[PDB]
């Protein structure tokens, strides 16, 4: 393979040139909006969000040597995941604020479901306290691709190659907090608050997939095919 | 038949 | 101020240990449990004896107590079937393919498929059995992690939590340092074994959404205590 | 209110 030859320096290089761009929202201050017209604001552009996380998941070292199907299974249990990561990520120099898009910023009093709110804020508010860095972002993110459903023969073959992956990214972030002069000890403890992190975003994400479901069944909240077949699997 | 499947394939 | 930080590595390996809440039986009917009734039954009636071992448990982990009784509330009310998962698959290891519930009752996948929803649970709950298996997770490990999750999981929702955090990574690391393990296997093991809490995270929601179910039904009665961490979930 | 409440306490 590719993935594993790569250098830390490499797999840095590698993520921040895939990175996705930041879309706007459709929202608009002259228009009045309605609890649905704002959701729709959300899930737009969420779905068109999916078509560039798919483009960048490609482009994610590791991740093009698995089969379509196992690509597929993956995408469809982090996608959410993914997208919330990178909203606390843009949200850090925003405090007490939500920055879905540039032109979309949303805090814990336009509640329309608070508590999801009150977690993507305290997830940024934990970003913004450690200092997060770009570099430990885009690994961080790639690590939730591999891992989400990592757990759903000869296929174990490909298990262990996204073990070895996911392994390669472990030393890529102690490579870059070795780099920012972290001792041994902070590089650690470092490491291990991240990760931590991911189990919340996890949380977040199943929290979030909940009220996805809902929002289908009461029908008023445009859902595209793309995000439906997305909760379809979730629901399988 | 996915959509996912589809621009994943692309 | 809190004591947990002023432990040694290998105390507090010791008062994870010692805090050890003790492994329980079901009941001693020799019947399999196929029913939905009988199954669910049985998994709830062990879970209300077990939470009072918790209880228990999570008063003896270092800086839990330093915390407030409405943190420590909260706290378990966010991890405690993380905490009754992870401690299912640590002593399920031994058993390939089994889930080891109780001494006298393990169940396969088998008799999760006569139950709508169980079955995918089970194989998640496999999986990680057999993860724990291969990467020859130890008990000190084991309680690491543990207390990981009773702290971790309802942290947001305090400088403290994180610096006894902190404390529990020393500690895991410390253990993998004395079981000979290069620095490089070391933060690979350490990043390995706490990406392994997110999918805990994930079974454990899932878990949530069957026992509200269940509540829902109404045909396995639960008891007041389990109602309760059930209420406070949704 | 809760039993966690009553629990916690000793
Ligand atoms: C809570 N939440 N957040 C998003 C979202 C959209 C775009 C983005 O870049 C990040 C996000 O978290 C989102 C998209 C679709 C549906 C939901 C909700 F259902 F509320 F969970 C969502
Ligand atoms: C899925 N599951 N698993 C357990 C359980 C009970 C005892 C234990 O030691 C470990 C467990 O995972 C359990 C207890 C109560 C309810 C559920 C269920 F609803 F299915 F999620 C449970």
């Amino acid at each position: 393979s590719l993935a594993l030859s790569l250098t830390a320096d490499q797999m840095v290089s590698a993520l921040l040139d895939a990175e996705p761009p930041i879309l706007y929202s459709e929202y608009d201050p002259t228009r009045p909006f309605s609890e649905a017209s704002m959701m729709g604001l959300l899930t737009n552009l969420a779905d068109r969000e999916l078509v560039h996380m798919i483009n960048w998941a490609k482009r994610v070292p590791g991740f093009v040597d698995l089969t379509l199907h196992d690509q597929v299974h993956l995408l469809e249990c982090a996608w959410l995941e993914i997208l919330m990561i990178g909203l606390v990520w843009r949200s850090m120099e925003h405090p007490g604020k939500l920055l879905f898009a540039p032109n979309l910023l949303l805090d814990r009093n336009q509640g329309k479901m608070v508590e999801i709110f009150d977690m993507l804020l305290a997830t940024s508010s934990r970003f913004r306290m450690m200092n997060l860095q770009g570099e430990e972002f885009v690994c961080l993110k790639s690590i939730i691709l591999l891992n989400s459903g990592v757990y759903t023969l000869k296929s174990l073959e490909e298990k262990d190659h996204i073990h070895r992956v996911l392994d390669k990214i472990t030393d890529t972030l102690i490579h870059l907090m070795a780099k920012a002069g972290l001792t041994l000890q902070q590089q650690h403890q470092r490491l291990a608050q991240l990760l931590l992190i991911l189990s919340h975003i996890r949380h977040m994400s199943n929290k979030g997939m909940e009220h996805l479901y809902s929002m289908k069944c009461k029908n008023v909240v445009p859902l595209s095919d793309l995000l439906l077949e997305m909760l379809d699997a979730h629901r399988l | 038949h996915k959509i996912l499947h589809r621009l994943l394939q692309d």
